[PDB]
RNA sequence: CGCUCUAAUUGGAUGGAAGCAGGGGCGAGAGCUCCUGUGGACCGAUUAGUGACGAAAAUCCUGGCCAUAGUAGCAGCGAUA
RNA sequence: ACCCUCAGAAGGGAGGCGAAAUAGAGCAUGAAAUCAGUUGGCGAUCGAGCGACAGGGCAUACAAGGUCCCUUGACGAAUGACCGAGACGCGAGUCUCCAGUAAGACUCACGGGAAGCCGAUGUUCUGUCGUACGUUUUGAAAAACGAGCCAGGGAGUGUGUC
């Protein structure tokens, strides 16, 4: 869950903005923000074996 | 009074005919910038060599004037591909046994930055007395 | 902050400076271009008239909607930034005096290097119509000054 | 006031583009030239179209501006330049060192160039570069 | 070709490591390497692995910053002080 | 610390400590965008994808590159003469011989020379070519879409089965 404990929404359109989850205008959860959750992280379900 | 260099400052390899000819070559012909297109256009775009891939992209297309784009074509002869100017073949050098094998008649000995003034003070005097000479040599007053 | 970016031989020189100064830093880099190479008596005279106004001060790079004044040779454009100018006598005030305690005359030394330095903003937050605020900074300043025998 | 021209051409009874070419050619060579006698130089063709254009040269223009010349001093001035890269450094050194003249300020006559003179007793449709001033509204100066 | 960490084998460093800045050499190229200054403690190579491994772009995210500009506003309200 | 300066527990100057204060307090290192001063080049008669490739000016401490210029001579691919002689053509001009000769890129040798001199780097000038980039599109310089600039961040991963 981290990165994703946030009920963080993107605006849309009409402000001037891209399309990005803010919240208290704050981008979060989406990959390419700065706080935002690890696309395709180390997964502990993994086999290492 | 002076500064001067340690080693065999001024010694050359002797090449055959063949490869004096082509090594002439490389420096005559030499080769394009084969700079990254519009790296002069934004800072934020580096010199680096990159493919250019835009459908639309001048350089890609071949367009004379914005650059030679990376071939095979245009590869150094492989008989002195990789030489130093000189004509010597280098050896990168870290301690004094490195030095073992190292033909001074063709191949000169290049000292890893790494490498301390106490050992290089070793690996120059030792090189010189086996021949070889020392591309990045220190310079002490004489 | 700034450290002097000019070598000075203090056995010829003698050195002062201004720390975050709250004041424009576009008066302060015409000031220096203006003084510079002049006495220090000479430019604490000329100061003294900016103050005045009597003697303006050319804004060769910072002079949108400036008015041209007549007292400017070789350009048009200038104005009287009092504020800037008092605290250059500041800056000269302490560096004839750090002379003079040298043994040399403060008053007829060169100014050799005189330049600004913006060091950073002091931040302010101006509210705004449509419930949104926007920036209201004051500029902070550094100034060296080098004086040298002549 | 005074031109050191390594050439000067008399342009009296002669094909003013012909002279032109010429004119052109040989001060991009390096050459000082000083055409004479412009007033007397001659265009071929039926007077009436030739006037027009010229007079619609006068005509165009704007705020930018299109700065046509009447006196027959400018006009052949102007048919040199148009042979000339003139905005271009080497353009602009070779318009700059020819110079026309109305009449003959120098002591020496011109020379005729080859293949540039009309011979009057075989043609009858051709005008005067005076002639065409005039009409512009030139003041006859010459 | 380059990046991280693991392992084996093997090297460099306070007689100055990494990094940074300017500069020299090599490679078609990814990129490798040296010199000088700064820095003041760590750093490689080969082989076999490993992977939150390579950016110019997404009205991309966060931070910093320039022009805009010494410009707009600091006048307008029946309370002109 | 002390002293001088100052309205002054400010700041500045001088000074002291330490290997180092450009380790002096959000103080290891200290990039880019960018700012002040300053150096080199250009510059108030001139034209705009900012460059690539050629070639000139001016500029350059060392190091890490050491080449480069002119006489002559040797070798000499394709290509390839002038002149002269003879013969044709109304004419521009052409044929035969001289001759596949002289010439001919690179490379080398002798002799002489350069050390800002050769390379290289900064800037600028000249020539040739040249309306960014990425995307959308049959067709993008586009009056189609995106970005002010820079740094850092930012997108084929795991389990199961086949
Ligand atoms: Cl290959
Ligand atoms: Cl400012
Ligand atoms: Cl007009
Ligand atoms: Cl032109
Ligand atoms: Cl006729
Ligand atoms: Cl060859
Ligand atoms: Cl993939
Ligand atoms: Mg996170
Ligand atoms: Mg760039
Ligand atoms: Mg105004
Ligand atoms: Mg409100
Ligand atoms: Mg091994
Ligand atoms: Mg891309
Ligand atoms: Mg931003
Ligand atoms: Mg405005
Ligand atoms: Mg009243
Ligand atoms: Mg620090
Ligand atoms: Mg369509
Ligand atoms: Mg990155
Ligand atoms: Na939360
Ligand atoms: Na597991
Ligand atoms: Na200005
Ligand atoms: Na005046
Ligand atoms: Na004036
Ligand atoms: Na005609
Ligand atoms: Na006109
Ligand atoms: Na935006
Ligand atoms: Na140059
Ligand atoms: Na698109
Ligand atoms: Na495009
Ligand atoms: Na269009
Ligand atoms: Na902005
Ligand atoms: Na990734």
């Amino acid at each position: 869950y981290a990165g994703l404990r946030t009920p963080a929404e993107s605006f849309g359109s009409g402000r001037g903005q891209a399309h990005v989850p803010k919240q208290d205008g704050r981008a979060r959860r989406v990959p390419q923000a700065v706080k935002g959750r690890s696309a395709h992280p180390p997964k502990t379900e993994k086999d290492r074996s | 009074t002076e500064l001067q260099a340690r080693g065999l400052t001024e010694k050359t390899p002797d090449l055959s005919d063949e490869d004096a000819r082509l090594l002439t070559q490389r420096h005559r012909v030499g080769k394009p910038q084969f700079n990254r297109q519009d790296h002069h256009k934004k800072k934020r775009v580096s010199t680096s060599w990159r493919k250019p891939r835009g459908q639309l992209s001048k350089q890609r297309r071949g367009i004379k004037g914005k650059g030679d784009t990376v071939e095979a074509g245009f590869r150094s002869p492989t008989a002195v591909r990789g030489k130093h100017p000189s004509g010597f073949e280098e050896v990168r050098v870290h301690n004094v046994d490195d030095l073992e094998g190292v033909d001074g008649d063709t191949e000169a000995v290049r000292i890893a930055s790494k490498v301390g003034a106490r050992k290089r003070e070793r690996i120059e005097e030792e090189a010189e007395d086996a021949g070889i000479r020392v591309l990045n040599p220190t310079y002490v007053e004489v | 902050g700034i450290s002097y970016s000019v070598e000075a031989d203090p056995d010829t020189t003698a050195k002062a400076m201004l720390r975050e100064r709250q004041m424009s830093f576009k008066h302060s880099k015409a000031i220096a271009r203006e003084i510079k190479g002049k006495t220090a008596g000479e430019a604490v005279d000329y100061l003294e008239a900016v103050i005045e106004g009597d003697q303006p001060v050319p804004f060769k790079q910072h002079n949108s909607g400036v008015g041209h004044k007549s007292k400017v040779d070789g350009w048009d454009a200038g104005r009287y930034p009092e504020k800037a100018s008092k605290a250059f006598l500041d800056l000269l005030e302490n560096a004839v005096g750090n002379a003079d305690h040298q043994g040399f005359d403060g008053e007829a030394m060169t100014i050799k290097h005189v330049a600004a330095h913006k060091v950073g903003e002091q931040q302010g937050r101006k509210p705004r119509a449509m419930g949104r605020a926007s920036a209201w900074n004051s500029p902070q300043v550094d100034v060296e000054l080098i004086l040298e025998e002549p | 006031a005074e031109f050191d021209a390594d050439v000067i051409v008399d342009a009296r009874d002669c094909i003013m583009g012909r002279v032109a070419s010429q004119v052109a050619e040989q001060a991009l060579d390096g050459e000082t030239v000083a055409v004479v006698n412009a007033e007397r130089a001659v265009i071929t063709g039926r007077e009436e179209q030739i006037v027009e254009k010229y007079e619609k040269r006068v005509d165009i223009g704007n705020d930018n501006g299109y700065f046509y010349p009447k006196r027959p001093d400018g006009i052949f001035k102007r048919t040199i330049r148009g042979m000339l890269p003139h905005k271009k450094q080497r353009g602009r050194e070779a318009f700059e060192s020819v110079r026309v003249y109305l009449g003959n300020p120098y002591d020496e006559d011109g020379e005729v160039l080859d293949g540039t003179s009309l011979d009057r007793l075989s043609n009858i449709k051709f005008v005067t570069l005076g002639e065409i001033s005039e009409t512009l509204g030139a003041n006859k100066t010459w």
